[PDB]
């Protein structure tokens, strides 16, 4: 897993979905300091396993001279980037050819938007639609348009008005993580549930990715689940790259999740009669919402310690 | 894919 890494460089965000992970808004001030970021862009960039750095937020071309600083630094070392974006800088087609020229120079080789009816209140139908048609110019950068949905705003018209603009751009529509504003501002009626409890030889995880989040601690996913646990990967302020993934590789949590899969945590749970005092919910989205409900308490993580304890001594 | 859902990724 070190292949990879990601940095949030802030939660504040020029939009305010009402599904959003981070409940990012344009006063939101959870962000590590700028200079602690560019002590970690200089570090990944000079890190010789390393290949790509991805920037998430909030919305990272809100402060755009920062967001192309970090880019520059990175350059000569040549590691790939990725960006994702909820793309309001499309208004302008002149600030549309701006961007995609500094990110072919940059090493930018993909490019994700998400827009949906969440964030339609926000960015307009034709700013998405600038950005897709003048990303044809630059076929080396992929391409894809995320869309967030529920029941009731399924974004069955905004593809619509997106016209041809869509035409081969990569679309996913994907349901609601319960975490963030969509805990408070959307009716867990309107959240699709495709697994249940007793499905749990479906419930593994996907893998491991790296993010240095914007709240300071450092996480084994980007999942929006994870973040709203107790699983870091931080144990002091100036940590190497080296030692993040050291203690990914050691975690006896994550090695467990990953070997056995979430029954081994759920069916620890129902033997102790502790699904109703963990709140774990029947139904869920996915298989990261399992994960949020088993871990996002301090108290929930050593819950298992002595049943962890109990398989390091037996295996290994 | 789920462990990279707020991140951009190539094809
Ligand atoms: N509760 C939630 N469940 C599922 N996806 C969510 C979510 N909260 C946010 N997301 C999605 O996570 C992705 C990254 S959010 C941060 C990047 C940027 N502001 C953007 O909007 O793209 C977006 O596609 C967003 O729709
Ligand atoms: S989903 Fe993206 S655009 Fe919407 S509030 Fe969250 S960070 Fe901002
Ligand atoms: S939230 Fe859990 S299941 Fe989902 S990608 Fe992250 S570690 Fe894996």
């Amino acid at each position: 897993y070190n292949k990879t890494v990601s940095i949030n460089l802030d939660s504040r965000c020029n939009a305010s979905c009402d599904h959003c992970c981070f409940s990012s808004s344009p006063t939101s001030t959870t962000r590590m300091e700028k200079e602690y970021i560019r002590e970690l862009v200089t570090e990944f960039a000079k890190n010789k396993t390393i290949q790509v750095i991805s920037f998430t937020g909030g919305e990272v071309f809100l402060d755009y001279k920062f967001l192309k600083e970090l880019m520059e630094i990175i350059k000569p070392y040549e590691k790939q980037i990725t960006l994702i974006s909820n793309g309001f800088w499309g208004l302008s087609k002149k600030k549309v050819q701006e961007y995609f020229h500094d990110m072919n120079s940059l090493n930018v080789i993909a490019l994700t938007i998400s827009y949906d009816e969440y964030h339609a209140p926000f960015v307009k139908s034709s700013s998405i639609k600038n950005i897709l048609e003048h990303s044809r110019k630059y076929p080396d950068i992929d391409i894809s348009l995320n869309m967030a949905v529920t029941k009731d705003k399924m974004s069955n018209h905004i593809l619509e008005e997106l016209g041809d603009s869509i035409l081969g751009v990569k679309i996913t529509k994907f349901p609601m993580i319960s975490v963030g504003a969509a805990k408070t501002r959307i009716k867990q009626e309107n959240i699709h549930k495709f697994y249940s409890l007793e499905d749990e030889d479906s419930l593994h995880c996907p893998g491991y990715d790296i993010v240095y989040h914007h709240d300071g601690e450092i996480y084994p996913c980007a999942s929006p689940a994870i973040f709203e646990t107790k699983i870091t990967l931080r144990e002091e302020y100036n940590q190497s790259f080296e030692r993040t993934v050291e203690k990914l590789n050691s975690n006896l949590l994550l090695f467990i999740l990953r070997k056995e899969g979430f029954k081994w945590f759920l069916n620890i749970l129902k033997e102790n009669n502790k699904i109703e005092e963990f709140d774990i919910p029947y139904e869920f989205s996915s298989i990261c919402g399992v994960c949020g409900s088993l871990f996002n308490s301090a108290e929930k993580i050593n819950y298992f310690y002595p049943y962890m304890e109990k398989y390091y001594n037996e295996n290994f | 894919k789920e462990n990279r859902w707020i991140l951009g990724s190539g094809h």
